[PDB]
Parts: structure tokens; sequence; C-alpha cells
RNA sequence: GAUUAUUGGAGGUAGAGCACUGUUUGGACGAGGGGCCGGUUACCGAAUUCAGACAAACUCCGAAUGCCAAUUAAUUUAACUUGGGAGUCAGAACAUGGGUGAUAAGGUCCGUGUUCGAAAGGGAAACAGCCCAGACCACCAGCUAAGGUCCCAAAAUAUAUGUUAAGUGGAAAAGGAUGUGGCGUUGCCCAGACAACUAGGAUGUUGGCUUAGAAGCAGCCAUCAUUUAAAGAGUGCGUAAU
RNA sequence: UAAGGUAGCGAAAUUCCUUGUCGGGUAAGUUCCGACCCGCACGAAAGGCGUAACGAUUUGGGCACUGUCUCAACGAGAGAC
RNA sequence: UGGGGCGGUCGCCUCCUAAAAGGUAACGGAGGCGCUCAAAGGUUCCCUCAGAAUGGUUGGAAAUCAUUCAUAGAGUGUAAA
RNA sequence: UUUGGCACCUCGAUGUCGGCUCAUCGCAUCCUGGGGCUGUAGUCGGUCCCAAGGGUUGGGCUGUUCGCCCAUUAAAGCGGUACGCGAGCUGGGUUCAGAACGUCGUGAGACAGUUCGGUCCCUAUCCGUCGUGGGCGUAGGAAAUUUGAGAGGAGCUGUCC
């Protein structure tokens, strides 16, 4: 049609899909993911690497056990009792 | 719609007899039979009567009013006469007296004319005080209450029917 | 007075009576009590 | 594989809520500037409290419901892999959630459901998406659903109860009646409610301002007792004083 | 800047303000003629101004004339039937 | 591309829309990017808040310094989280 | 019944603003008509209501939609109907190809800023409307006159005495 003019806002960003993709009582791998993340909403706890960007591993495979970490925070204790 | 606080309606030497719906004013000056209502039973045991109120409903208790006061109207007009006392001023416009008509030098193509009335009596007694003697409200108070609208008082000069208790006002004359 | 969108007597003997019949008000409010929701 | 009882967990929604961030301080609060000579007081910057209100991009809090996974239990019947052959990319309307638009649109974009498309039949008068509901074929058999039961047209002019008077039923908003009942109060209230028939409803004295003189309207009242069954330095409609 | 339109013609096949201005003409002129220039975007060889004659040329006005028309009616015919 | 249309924009990152798992639109809302630190990196051993008032050479209150609380409100190389 | 927004129908065509001739319905009425009512004695002006039954000029000046004017009139209405009607009329206008001017564009060219000029087809099959006949029937047959179920038409005004 008529004149439209310039327009600018429609910027986004290509997400990226976080959080976790495992869950409680189930059992995992050695190089098994736990989550991503960014900074620290968890805290990895036993038999837990912490890669770079916060992503957390279980250092062995076995079965997790999240729970609560400070009196008001939050981690990870992977188990491998079989 | 506030009316009742006279509801007694008592008859007089009249005799309020019937026709059936029908109910006839008669004795010394009567024979003029005219419908009350259909539930508004009335009675008279000697020389006393009043409308008996039948389940007071709005059309009964209304009815009762209308039974009532018109039978009042009756047993005094019918009885007495039901007469009321007026007034007449015509001027300049040759407004004339002719006994029991009259006329008007209205002076139009055609000066017009006027006459009295039946059963009712126009009773003059010096050409301005005339009696309506008859018999109702409802009609005959029509007349009396039509009588003064047929050449009612003009304001800004005055001239028209009067009652005994009427006056003329005024306008703010400005062409 | 000077007229008014209405005329402007008040009074309230209000003679709220029908004529034979025809509702009306031999008063001087007819300011008030219309229909109503 | 599925459904659900049993789990266990993750998480920050709705709601709450000011605790941060903060949105509009009502109040004061004491000062600084300031009116003033460095001062007074105003008000503020601001903060002091008290104090509340608000939030898509605020959160100390925080659901339901859904997501994931469990000897998870039981009841179902799936489920997965491999590979062969395909069509689909313009979707539509309703409920619903949201945005955008004008708390516009039978709009427009996403989302959660459902139907059509690809699905007839019954109901909504007719009426792709609404309500009920899936047909293998017969059959002059029966039972029901949505909806319906005075005639067209099948079924009750059925019972029993009510409300309403408008043909509402079978035209909307605000505004405004009681027009009526009801439901509870109200202040009555049998002395006697509350409009009305009506009893008498008048003064030393408009006294002060008395405004065009004006002595209930184009206006301020010091607004003193009753003549007295009930009553006033005059309840009520005049815009000429009366 | 290299310089800024000179004559001139002007609300014009080109005026937005704009029917700018104002008569003449018509009873009445959104035009026409005339004149004022306030020239958006005026100017002289892809020329400026004025000219007699010329024109199946455009436009305004008038006279004649007349069924163009009020206001339509009759006849003749070809069609028609 | 709510007809083409002029305008614009076209590649990445943060958030909100987004509906408590994740995920998701709009010519829909707000913001960063087209790098930088040989020390802002690595590794041992210390420190620990701005800010606020408190307030006083300073004083445009405040700088520097000092008393006490401050939620990391400090701040952290590069927007937002 | 404005300017709009949405893009459903129609681009294997639903083909034109105006005006002409015809209409035809409404009312939220201009005239007439009635009433009431006022800062209306009637008029006045104005007002409110009832009112739609009817009626509602002719010229000049703009394709222009439009308005302005000159004279009348009782008024000189507002609307609706494919912005009522083009298989009934013209096309003035806009749109066609030419040409001119002004502006813009390097230019091709564009604008709209104007102007002159520039091609409007149809044997009516159905429904439908105006009329016209034919057929048949109306418990006996023929001629003439008839009632009317209903349907249609009719109603405007102003003036002098």
């Amino acid at each position: 049609k008529k004149g439209v003019s310039s327009t600018k806002n429609g910027r986004d960003s290509e997400s990226k899909r976080l959080g976790a993709k495992r869950a409680d009582g189930q059992f995992v791998t050695g190089g098994s993911i736990l989550y991503r993340q960014r900074g620290t909403k968890i805290y990895p706890g036993e038999n837990v690497g912490r890669g770079g960007d916060d992503t957390l591993f279980a250092k062995i495979d076995g079965v997790v056990k999240f729970e609560r970490k400070g009196r008001d925070k939050k981690q990870v204790s992977v188990y491998a009792v079989a | 719609s506030r009316v009742g606080k006279k509801i007694i309606d008592i008859p007089s030497d009249v005799t309020v007899t019937f026709d059936g719906n029908h109910v006839t004013v008669k004795g010394p000056k009567g024979e003029l039979s005219r419908t009350l209502n259909e539930r508004m039973t009335f009675k008279q045991e000697e020389n006393t009567i009043e409308v008996v109120r039948p389940s007071d409903s709005k059309e009964d208790r209304t009815n009762h009013g209308t039974t009532r006061a018109l039978l009042n109207n009756m047993v005094q007009g019918v009885s007495q006469g039901y007469v009321k006392v007026l007034e007449l001023v015509g001027v300049g416009y040759r407004a004339q007296m002719q006994g029991k008509d009259l006329i008007l030098n209205v002076g139009y193509s055609h000066p017009v004319e006027i006459k009295a009335e039946e059963n009712i009596t126009f009773s003059v007694e010096k050409n301005t005080v005339v009696k309506v003697e008859g018999i109702s409200k409802e009609q005959v108070g029509a007349l009396a209450s039509n009588i003064r609208s047929v050449r009612p008082p003009e304001p800004y000069k005055g001239k028209g029917i009067r009652y005994q208790g009427e006056y003329v006002r005024r306008k703010e004359g400005k062409t | 007075m000077k007229v008014r969108p209405s005329v402007k007597p008040i009074c309230e003997k209000c003679k709220v009576i029908k004529r034979k019949g025809k509702v009306m008000v031999i008063c001087e409010n007819p300011k008030h009590k219309q229909r109503q929701g």
C-alpha cells in the first residue's frame, strides 16, 4: 500500500534448551548430562563434574538424588549402588 | 389515588332501586337508571347504604369508590339538583343574549349563534348568574366544567365563561 | 418565571389520580416519578 | 506401550505481596535552599517515620493443573527397530487462553481442546464447524439420546406448585416507577402508622442587614414567648412588594 | 558561486495561497472582456512582444431565423400487423 | 509486505510476550554484537562491601580521611539475565 | 445515509459519475392540517405533539460532486432503492492511443498542474407487467339483465366577496 516507514524492534535470540535432562531415581551414564544452566542454581555434590558453562555431569554412572544443599539451596548426590 | 376517607354513600328519600346491573334513582325526583357495577353489590337496609367491597381488589376497590361517589352524585343531583352557578362575559364582538339562546357578532363571514341545553335548568337570575341544575358529576359536572371551556376567559382582555370562583389573568402581550 | 426545560412548580399534594381511568397527577411535581428499572 | 492409585522430584505461573526494584507521597517530620542576612517561614531536593495504593518486562511468598522418572502398584494393549511406497506446507469455525486492533470486527497471530475438511443420521424452521451421535447389509420389531409432548407434526390441553399480565413471553444501554409482589429491616403501631379528608392553622414584631420601596424568590437572618386540642421572628406553587 | 532575470508579459493551455484585486457586461456571469502583479513554479532562438490576411481552428457575445423547447398534434410513406 | 507500494528490515546474543517442565507467533515489545584482558589469564597467601548517615581542612553535603550499620544495594572489561 | 478498517462473493469480466425519462418506500414533515405552548393578546418568532394523505418552481452561473445568484411559490424537505433505473437515452466528464504548457526526472519518462481532441453491441427463450383472445366448467339446456367477494382509483390548493 502507501507509505509505511522505517521499522526496528523485532530482535530476539535463537534460543537454547536449558534446564534438566534427567530426573529423580533415574539411572545414568558416565559422560551423561544432568542439567544445562547458567550460574549456579544447583550445586554439584557427589560424583559430579561441572563443565565450563555450569553444565553438570555425573562423574560416574549411577542414580541421582537432588536435595537441599545449604539451608535454602540445592545440590545433587549421585549414587551408583547396584 | 387517595379517595377513601368517605365511603359511606347513604341514600335519601329518593329511592336507589335496582334494574339488574342497572340501578334506578327514583322517589320524589328520579326515574334515572344507570349501572353501578358488576361485583360491587349495593344494598340499602332501611335508609342507609354503602358499597360492599368484595375482596378490595384493585379493580373492585376502585369500583367501590366509583359506585359510592356516583350514587352520591345521583342522590345529590336527581334529588336536590346538581346545581352549579356561573357567569358570562363577551366583549366588543357583539356577544348578546337571546333568552334561552345567544348570538355573537364575532363578525366573521357570518356572525355565529349559540343555544341552551336539555333536562338541565339554565336558570338565569340577571343574565350573569346562571345556575346549571342537573343530576351528576360525570355528565353534568362535565357540563359545568365544559361550559367554562366553551368560551373561556381569554387573559389579556378577560371575556369568557367564568364560574363564581374563577378569575382572569393576563399575558406578556408582545407581538 | 422564565420558562425552563420544564415548568418549575414542585408541590406535592400529589393527586396521582385517574380521571375515569386516564392516569395522571393533579399536582406540581412531574419531575421525579417516571418509569423505572 | 498405555491408563489410572502409590511415588519422588524439578519449577516460580495464577493468586498474593512490597521485602528489593520501584510506580501516584495524604499526612506530618526535622533540617539544606529559601523568603532574610548565616539564619526566621513556605515548600520542597531529600530523607524521618506513620501511611498506604500499583506492576508484561518488581518479587521475600506461592497454588491448582501439567512435565520427568519410579519393584512404583493394578487394568488394558500396545510399543520399538529396520527398510519399501506416499500425500500433506492456502486450513475453517466454536470454547478457551493471550497478544494486536478501538476491553472493534464472522478480524489478525500464537496457544490448549473439539468438529469439519475426510462423516452421513437426529436437534437448532431453514442453518459445513453449534448440541446428541459414527452406517457392514437387511426387516411394517423394540429401548433410549440430544432434544420434546394444543394443530400443521409423534408423543402429556399430564399432575402439583407457584410467579407474571406484558402477547412480555416472543427488542438492547444509561437514566429514571414502586407498577407490583417478595424477602428482611425501617418508625412506627393499634393510643393508632404514612398520603389524603378535613379542626384551627393568628401576633407585640422584621427586630437587626431591611436589598428596586419589598414585610414567605433574583437577599444575610441575633433568627424572643405563644393566640395555644395539633402550628411557625410563617412547612408549601409566585422570579411584579402584597 | 561563474554568475545571478535585462527588457518584458503576468493569477496566464503555467497560481498553492486563489473565483488574489475590481469594474464591465447579465436580473442573476464558478466563466468572458478589461484591469491590478501578491511572478508558489515570469522571462527572451528546444526564443520574448505586436501584428493585417488566413482557418471543415478554439472560445465569448449579438442579430436573423426557426417544433431545439414549453407542448406536443396531425398527415404521407417504408417497416410493422 | 494485512494488495502491490515508499519506507524500512534481512547475521548472532539477553529479556517479555510464553500460558510454574522444556518449547512457540506477530511490519510484536525493550536492549547488546561484529570484541577485549600476557594480565581482567594460570597458581599459592592475604583482604572484604559499596552506599548511608555519622563529619569533619576538604566542603559546591560529599573529594581524601574517620565512627557505626549496611547484601553484596559493592562491584566485578565488554547490554540483560 | 461520512472518512475509514476486515478481505467473504465476484478478475474463464457482476462493465461507467452525472444528467434525461420513469418511478417507488419511508419520516427523523418543507407546505398545507390540527391541536397545545412561549420572553405567543392572534399573528408573532419560537415551542411540543399529532401528523405522511398528498404535494414539493423556472432560469443563470461550475462535467465538476457542488454551491451562489435572479424571479415565484404555501412551500420550493430530508432520505431509501447496485451511491433507485444505461440488455430504456446521452456521455459533458473520466481512460484509451495525438498534442501543448508548467514542474520533476541525466534520460527513457513521470506528475496532475492544467488544456484542445478523441467508437457506447444485442431478432427477448423463461419469470414478470400492459393488455388481448382461445380452451374448458359451473348436475337440464339457451338469451338477456344482474348482486358483488372483494380489487383498484379518487381526495392538492390558494383567492374575492
